[PDB]
């Protein structure tokens, strides 16, 4: 399964510091689990290095339940526990993972790059040739992840003055995947996010940036 | 070394001395408690009241109104150092000052050119709200030819650039980088309103413009509302063009392109840097207030407690001693359909649909409806459209709608496009405006059979849903139909059923709760008794109104049942089935046909 | 001059070079004939004396015999504050003729030396007066340009009038007229003004010395409003095969907002030839190059017309000679009949039509039902004529269109529902989706003329009924959801069924229109045929008579007059007959085929004896005014003729 | 190599790609003739720089190349739209669907309405790392 | 290329050429002056320009 959840309330039970951190730094937090897990499995199972060679690690039971509705510039970079109804969701979708590019000047494999969820990775020269001429992804050699955007509207039964539902975008990354539908109610969490590629430098209006979650862990709302 | 705005300091150091002096009737100083609970996080800004800022100082009201935009961020200067010292904030919290009060409010029309970055108060109707969206309010960049960065640039409403690299032997004005997570943001809401109907000039359609909410009162202004903008006439730069071109920026510096580069076309523009100065109107507002607000005493969640801490002593005295009332029925009938003569059983349906019944959720998942809608269907001139017009006029969240006036993307929902960000922005109609409202549907007979779909469908299952322009969103409409529906041919054939008389689809029908069929009798008492009513109600027009209780009274008391939840006893429970059986006998053979079956 | 500020003309456009060429190898601008100097001292010469030695009326200020007429208008600008003088073009041509040539012929040099000549007159006298600027004069009523397609590019840049109708105005444009800048490194300003529409950047600070840290800042800098109108023209000159224009006219700063839609106007300007862009996006511009006028003035009088609603609001509309004329002719015993005659003169009685009609004009008494829950109600008159062809009802409609401002003339099926209410277009000049109004919103404070109401269909027909019933136009679209005003009044005019009343059928059933609609209208006139010799005799002179040989002003002037002061209400004894009267109406019409009365006919009746109420300058409605109306009300319909059982025959 | 099921929604005109190409230099006229193309929906940049030398002679300009449109090899070429079989959508589910690729002599085997059974590359496009919103790392899939 | 419009398809990056018998040239030449012998300084090296 490559993915291990962990219960909040049991990390801030046992250590209080961690669980106070992970909200705040996720990103970098979250990472460093994931290294931890991956460690303390391999010590427990030597052989499931070539299964895997990446533990996801999904908190769970965040007690940061805020609303569609009421996430501001505040939340950015925090992970945060929201709730909703999908209304949409791509297909899984490739991503690049760990890229290796071809120079096609010379032909040489640029060795793997990290594919960050900010930016496009961008090879700079060509260690042989040097050329800092066209490159082209080697789909051969890349290895990539599962990708997918959902949707996610507030339960209309929660709106109720009389307004709109409001939703936002999620990147459901690897094992998250088809773990949604458009209907299903679920529970969102997620590093509310603001810094990748959309920030209306167009001119088209005022400078606004348009915000997604990183989906960390969801948890639907039914039987199965 | 720096320039110092003499007025803007001189501003800001009597604001703070008004913030950290000014006090109220009971001595204290009321701006410290005030911002006091302004140290907690999701709260940043202060709303102070202008009259008190003119009785503290007439002067710098004055500077203040007359200035506002260029002194604005030195209030907002003045407003961290005074919670600065006296507490204990995350240092980079920004705070923000939201006046309110102003005594002289503005018509849209009245928003020229010589409003511009100066403080006004104006009331329009909000059209749309978009989401809401981190705004760049100063970014730091990166000079990507010279590694240096250039701190703290101004977003004027547009996402600006340095104009130069900071570096001096390095005049980069193209390549910069934004380092976003050095960049500070503000929450940012673009809401579309336009002028009220009682503001238009004749022939003309009301005007539109879009109002720009930030930090706290982003989301305070909801679509369908009466609200009441206090804030700053800017102007934002715009694209627009094909037009005459006109009013140009460029350069000052005398510069002349040699043999094959000259300063001629494409390059020529690029290089003596012109641009084109197109601007639009837009209103960022600092606080929003209902127009006609419902209570005195505040304004997340409602609970009858909630609303009876939201109201003066006053007004709830007055709540509680009409809710004790005895003949309160009649009361609110006769208060609230003043002009109306006769139709006694219409106004107290209308009433009840009004206040409206439980809504309830079975077990397995169906919802029990708990709006009463009500169909009024009768001959030429009884009065239909005055009964939907003054639930209109009456209610809060009540939509008036006519027959074909109406599209069905016009009565239930319309999708957008969000030019701000990839988000799209719904279009509400009249079905959504109204929830939890009343709609008024007028000429109901008359009313597309195609929209009649859409109004079968809200009426129905209580909501809307939209897959439309690239969003599936499903909606709420929590409304009570109110139609008038004429008979066919114009009048009502006692000789035949409802069904016969109007030509309304059955599954519509079967959705009405209550059916008011208003026959035009030719009596002459009631000819005499509706001559003296409305000839009265035109000689002695204010007069001739003696209701029992004022309109917003009702406004209010209404508001505050609405929260209540009654439940059915184990007698009211037996009763009901014994009225039932009574009712379901009034429909057997032997004995005349009814109207409707039950 | 006083050291009062001298604002900037957007409405004559950018400056231009201005040299100044001496015609010796005498000194004037370059590419024209007028030297600054010689014109102004002949305005000056204009201004101090010039008297209208042929127009003694509608001064109520105006000595005109006193030397000046216009130095009169100082002395008004003195009293008010609003610092523009209207000089109208025709009395420069009466005084200097090549003066006013060279005005029409070169505005955008003469206006300003109008502006400094008027200025030092004013500020020689009245030398302690404050304005909030210096006065801009507008030279209005050129001469007349009858058909706007007859403009060759000989006129470009030259001083035109106009008439149409306004179609659209636009929101309010921001027009930058001097530019704020700060430097980004010591935060020193400076100011930038315009100068032949675009501004030079300061590029430079004078303070620090940084290359190009000076940065404009939009919302310190100043701006000018500016608004687009489409007005349809209406050309005097109409060739054969040419089909209605639109021209573009752009509005600054004060005249921004001064014409609704709908509304006629006479619009003196300048006539600008501006370049198109290929793209928006690129700078390249067409060969052929778009016209629009720069409004100078706006000029809402009109001779044939009643006055507009901007004019009787007006408080000095009239001299307390004319309201002596017209409050004596209010004493007359028959004024309502002389009024009603002065209508259509060239129509032969119709006497009753007239009235109605008369009364349409005058209206009912406006309310403020507001604090009573009702809504609103309805002022405006409604009258449908009914009749058999031929007998000059488009005749009527035509003249009540041609009369009235803000009114719209529809026929038949050439009218929509939308393009009665509203509709969305894309303004061809901003590639922008705007609203446009229909011929209902267009006639919001005026009279739709419904010409062939009956040659209609019922989709577009029932848009009249929210208009007259609600006088508001609720649109609930795609988008855009709102109340259009639509306070009009209805002018229809139909045919029987079978086109020709026959008289075996009663009247319902051979009006044929909804019985729901007609309770809408407040006079069905039946303009019946009857087979009667002598009418034929009558008609037929006054036809042929009309093809070889009371004012209308004193007409225009009393119905503007009863709409500023007279606000008619009810009396005890007037509500009395009004009760008594719809009683029995109500037992008139409840027979067997005639048109019944609802409750809404009361209301009928008491527009009606409100509107002859205000006809006789009465502020209260009394018994004869109720009498009145009840005769009109029972006139047309015939009722006299008409059995409780049947059809009706002839008088 | 992956092997789907699913039905045929839309067959596009086949038109043509080329296999090789051969590109001639603006100055002096040379040719780099039969140069093969990676199969797919896969592009290709032109040298920017032209191999002939002559050093008495001046240089070639910086992009010197020209496709020469009469020598090169040319395939057929058909673009499939590919939905999920009806029977395998799960219940309430949109269907998904799937971009294909033909090729010579797979173009026009198939109509838009047959049920199909594919064996292809699953394969991104390979256009250039450009055309830059929201997914980053994201290139259009197709078999 | 600055005339890049009587044309669409474009010119190369550095197209021109030097015409020489376009040119309109003059006369040239250079000389070297030594300091005068009396102005030099005593045990000095003469300057040159
Ligand atoms: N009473 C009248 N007074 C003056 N002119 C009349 C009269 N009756 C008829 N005419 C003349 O006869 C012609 C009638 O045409 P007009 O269009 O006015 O009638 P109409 O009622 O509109 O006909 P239709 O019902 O066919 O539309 C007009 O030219 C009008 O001048
Ligand atoms: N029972 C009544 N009491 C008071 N006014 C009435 C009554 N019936 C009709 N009216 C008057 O008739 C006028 C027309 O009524 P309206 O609301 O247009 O009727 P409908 O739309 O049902 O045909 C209204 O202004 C109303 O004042
Ligand atoms: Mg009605
Ligand atoms: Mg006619
Ligand atoms: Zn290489
Ligand atoms: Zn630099
Ligand atoms: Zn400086
Ligand atoms: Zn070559």
């Amino acid at each position: 399964r490559e993915s291990l959840v962990v219960n909040y309330e049991d990390l801030a039970a046992r250590e209080h510091v961690l669980a106070y951190f992970l909200p705040e730094a996720p990103a970098e937090l979250l990472q460093i689990f994931d290294e931890a897990a991956l460690e303390v499995v391999l010590a427990m199972y030597p052989k499931y290095d070539r299964i895997t060679n990446h533990i996801h690690v999904r908190i769970s039971h965040l007690p940061l339940v805020e609303e569609l509705r009421s996430l501001r510039q505040l939340h950015l970079n925090q992970l945060i526990r929201t709730s909703g109804v999908v209304t949409s969701c791509t297909g899984v979708l490739p991503q690049l993972s760990m890229v290796k590019y071809n120079c096609n000047k010379c032909n040489f494999v640029l060795g793997p790059f990290c594919q960050s969820q900010n930016q496009e990775v961008k090879p700079g020269s060509c260690p042989e040739c040097q050329s800092a001429g066209p490159f082209e992804v080697n789909m051969e050699e890349t290895i990539y992840q599962n990708y997918q955007r959902i949707r996610i509207q507030e339960s209309p039964g929660k709106v109720a003055a009389g307004r709109l539902p409001r939703s936002k975008d999620a990147i459901l990354l690897a094992d998250l995947v088809d773990s949604c539908k458009p209907g299903d109610e679920i529970e969102l969490t997620g590093i509310y996010h603001n810094n990748y590629d959309g920030s209306l430098n167009t001119a088209n209006g005022f400078p606004v940036f348009a915000t997604v979650i990183l989906a960390n862990h969801v948890a639907k709302k039914d039987n199965k | 070394l720096e320039v110092r705005d003499e007025v803007a300091e001189k501003c800001q150091k009597l604001f703070l001395d008004f913030l950290e002096e000014f006090q109220s009737s009971d001595g204290e100083i009321k701006y410290l408690q005030l911002a006091e609970e302004l140290i907690r996080p999701e709260r940043n800004t202060l709303v102070v009241s202008f009259v008190d800022l003119e009785q503290f100082n007439q002067q710098l009201s004055t500077t203040i109104q007359e200035e506002f935009y260029r002194v604005y961020p030195y209030l907002c200067r003045a407003l961290k150092t005074f919670v600065k010292d006296r507490k204990e904030i995350p240092l980079a919290k920004d705070f923000y000052v939201a006046f309110q009060d102003l005594p002289t409010r503005h018509k849209i029309r009245e928003l020229t050119s010589s409003r511009i970055g100066l403080l006004t108060r104006i009331s329009g109707q909000v059209v749309r709200t978009h989401p809401v969206h981190p705004e760049l309010v100063s970014g730091t960049f990166l000079c990507l030819d010279c590694q240096t960065v250039i701190r703290d640039v101004e977003q004027q409403f547009k996402y600006t650039q340095p104009n130069i690299c900071r570096n001096p032997v390095c005049a980069n004005r193209r390549r910069f980088l934004l380092d976003t997570n050095k960049s500070r943001f503000v929450d940012f809401q673009k809401v579309r309103i336009q002028e009220t109907q009682a503001e238009l000039p004749r022939g003309s359609i009301p005007r539109s413009l879009e109002v720009i909410l930030r930090a706290e009162a982003v989301e305070s202004a909801q679509a369908g509302d009466k609200c009441d903008f206090t804030g700053t006439l800017i102007v934002v730069p715009d694209v627009s063009k094909l037009s005459t071109p006109g009013a140009r920026a460029e350069t000052n510096s005398r510069v002349s392109g040699v043999d094959g580069y000259e300063t001629e076309g494409i390059r020529g523009l690029r290089a003596l840097g012109v641009r084109d100065l197109s601007y639009r109107l837009v209103f960022l507002a600092c606080c929003v207030a209902p127009t006609n607000p419902r209570f005195g005493g505040k304004e997340e969640e409602q609970t009858a407690e909630s609303i009876k801490n939201q109201m003066t002593v006053k007004e709830w005295e007055k709540v509680f001693e009409m809710s004790q009332d005895k003949n309160l029925y009649h009361n609110l009938c006769t208060s609230l359909f003043p002009t109306i003569h006769g139709n006694d059983e219409v106004k107290r349906g209308v009433l009840l649909m009004l206040f409206g019944g439980v809504p309830k959720t079975t077990g397995e998942g169906t919802s029990l409806r708990g709006d009463i809608n009500v169909c009024i269907v009768g001959d030429p001139s009884t009065a239909k459209s005055q009964f939907l017009k003054h639930v209109e006029e009456f209610s809060p969240r009540a939509v008036y709608t006519s027959g074909k006036a109406s599209s069905a993307a016009g009565l239930t929902a319309a999708v957008v496009r969000d030019e701000e960000s990839h988000e799209f922005v719904i279009e509400a109609g009249a079905l959504m405006l109204a929830d939890n409202g009343v709609c008024c549907i007028d000429e109901f007979d008359k009313m597309d059979v195609r929209d009649q779909v859409a109004i079968h469908e809200a009426m129905e299952q209580q909501t809307i849903s939209i897959t439309k322009a690239g969003v599936k969103a499903t909606l709420n409409a929590r409304t009570s139909i109110l139609a008038a529906a004429n008979p066919i041919s114009g009048h009502y054939d006692r000789s035949k059923s409802l069904k016969q008389n109007i030509n309304l689809s059955a599954p519509i029908m079967s959705r009405f709760d209550l059916f008011f069929i208003l026959v035009d009798e030719c009596n002459e008492v009631t000819d005499y008794a509706i001559a003296r009513r409305i000839v009265d109600l035109h000689s002695r027009i204010e007069e001739s109104i003696d209701r029992v209780y004022s309109l917003d009274d009702i406004r209010r008391y209404l508001l505050f049942a609405r929260q209540f939840k009654p439940k059915i006893s184990k007698e009211s429970e037996d009763f009901i089935v014994e009225q039932y059986k009574h009712l379901r006998q009034r429909d057997g053979s032997g004995v005349t046909k009814s109207s409707w079956r039950i | 001059v006083r050291g009062t500020p001298v604002r900037q003309r957007p409405d004559l456009g950018s400056a231009q070079k201005g040299l100044q060429v001496d015609l010796q190898s005498k000194l004037v601008i370059w590419g024209t004939d007028v030297n600054v100097a010689a014109c102004k001292e002949n305005f000056q010469r204009f201004l101090q004396r010039f008297i209208d030695p042929l127009a003694k009326e509608e001064e109520n200020v105006g000595i005109d015999i006193t030397e000046p007429l216009y130095m009169q208008r100082l002395g008004e600008i003195n009293v008010i504050g609003e610092p523009f003088l209207n000089v109208n073009c025709e009395h420069i041509k009466s005084f200097d003729k090549n003066l006013y040539r060279q005005l029409i012929s070169y505005p955008q040099e003469v206006i300003p030396t109008f502006d400094m000549a008027v200025n030092e007159i004013f500020f020689d006298r009245y030398p302690d007066s404050i304005l909030e600027h210096q006065i801009q004069v507008r030279p209005f009523n050129a001469l007349k340009t009858k058909n706007m397609r007859n403009l060759n590019p000989e006129d470009i840049d030259q001083l035109i009038t106009i008439s149409g109708m306004v179609i659209r105005t636009s929101q309010l444009i921001p027009e930058m007229q001097e530019a704020f800048f700060q430097c980004q490194v010591c935060a020193h300003t400076t100011r930038v003004e315009m100068d032949r529409g675009r501004i030079a950047e300061p590029s430079v600070c004078g303070r620090c010395h940084t290359t190009h840290s000076m940065a404009l800042i939009h919302n310190r800098s100043l701006f000018s409003d500016k608004q687009m109108i489409k007005l349809q023209e209406s050309p005097e000159d109409m060739p054969a095969g040419q089909t209605p224009h639109t021209v573009i006219l752009f509005a600054h700063n004060d005249l921004v907002d001064k014409v609704q839609p709908g509304d006629r106007v006479n619009v003196t300007g300048i006539y600008r030839a501006v370049p198109i862009r290929v793209n928006p996006r690129v700078s390249n511009v067409k060969s052929v190059y778009k016209t629009h006028i720069d409004v100078i003035h706006y000029r809402k009088t009109d001779a044939k017309r009643l006055h507009g609603l901007d004019e009787e609001a007006e408080q000095k509309l009239f001299s307390e000679k004319r309201v002596e004329l017209l409050k004596e002719l209010s004493r007359k015993p028959d004024i309502y009949e002389r009024l009603a005659s002065a209508l259509a003169p060239s129509i032969y009685e119709h006497e009753d039509i007239k009235k109605g009609i008369l009364l349409q004009l005058f209206g009912g008494t406006r309310k403020d039902f507001s604090h009573t829950g009702r809504g609103k109600f309805r002022a405006e008159i409604n009258i449908l004529l009914c009749g058999d062809p031929g007998t000059s009802k488009s005749q009527l409609l035509q003249y009540v269109y041609n009369l009235v401002p803000r009114g719209q003339y529809t026929s038949g099926k050439g009218s929509s529902a939308v393009g009665l209410t509203a509709y969305v277009m894309k303004d061809p000049e901003t590639r922008q989706l705007v609203l446009q109004t229909g011929a209902l919103v267009l006639s919001d404070n005026g009279i739709c003329c419904i010409d062939e109401f009956d040659k209609m269909n019922e989709s577009t027909r029932s848009v009249l009924h929210e208009v007259m019933e609600q006088q508001t136009l609720s649109i609930a679209k795609a988008g855009i959801i709102c109340q259009l005003n639509a306070r009009t009044s209805v002018l229809a005019a139909a045919n029987p069924i079978e086109s020709q009343w026959n008289p075996k059928k009663t009247t319902i059933e051979n009006i044929q229109l909804p019985h729901t609609l007609l309770s809408r209208f407040d006079l069905i006139f039946l303009l019946l045929d009857p087979q009667d010799e002598a009418y034929d005799r009558r008609l037929a002179h006054h036809l042929v008579a009309l093809y070889y040989q009371l004012d209308m002003a004193v007409l225009k002037d009393y119905i503007a007059y009863a709409h500023s002061t007279i606000m008619p209400r009810l009396s005890e004894e007037a509500s009395q007959a009004l009760i008594e009267a719809y009683v029995d109406m109500r037992k008139i019409g409840s027979s067997r085929g005639m048109v019944s009365a609802y409750p809404r006919q009361l209301e009928s009746l008491i527009r009606l004896a409100e509107a002859h109420a205000k006809v006789r300058l009465s502020n209260k409605v009394e018994a004869i005014d109720v009498e009145e109306a009840k005769r009109l009300h029972r006139e047309a319909l015939k009722q006299s003729a008409t059995d409780p059982r049947t059809g009706i025959v002839d008088i | 190599l992956v092997k789907i099921p699913g039905i045929i929604i839309a067959a596009s005109a086949v038109r043509a790609k080329a296999t090789r190409i051969s590109i001639q230099c603006r100055s002096c006229r040379n040719t780099l003739t039969n140069i093969a193309m990676r199969p797919g929906l896969e592009g290709y940049a032109l040298p920017r720089k032209c191999n002939t030398d002559q050093a008495g002679r001046p240089k070639c300009p910086l992009d010197p190349y020209f496709i020469m449109p009469d020598k090169c090899k040319c395939v057929d070429f058909q673009t499939l739209k590919l939905q999920e079989l009806p029977d395998a959508v799960p219940h309430g589910e949109m269907p998904r669907h799937m971009q294909l690729y033909c090729d010579r002599y797979l173009c026009d085997k198939v109509v838009p309405g047959n049920r199909v059974t594919i064996m292809g590359i699953y394969s991104i496009k390979k256009f250039g790392l450009t055309t830059s919103r929201v997914g980053v790392g994201i290139r259009s899939s197709y078999i």
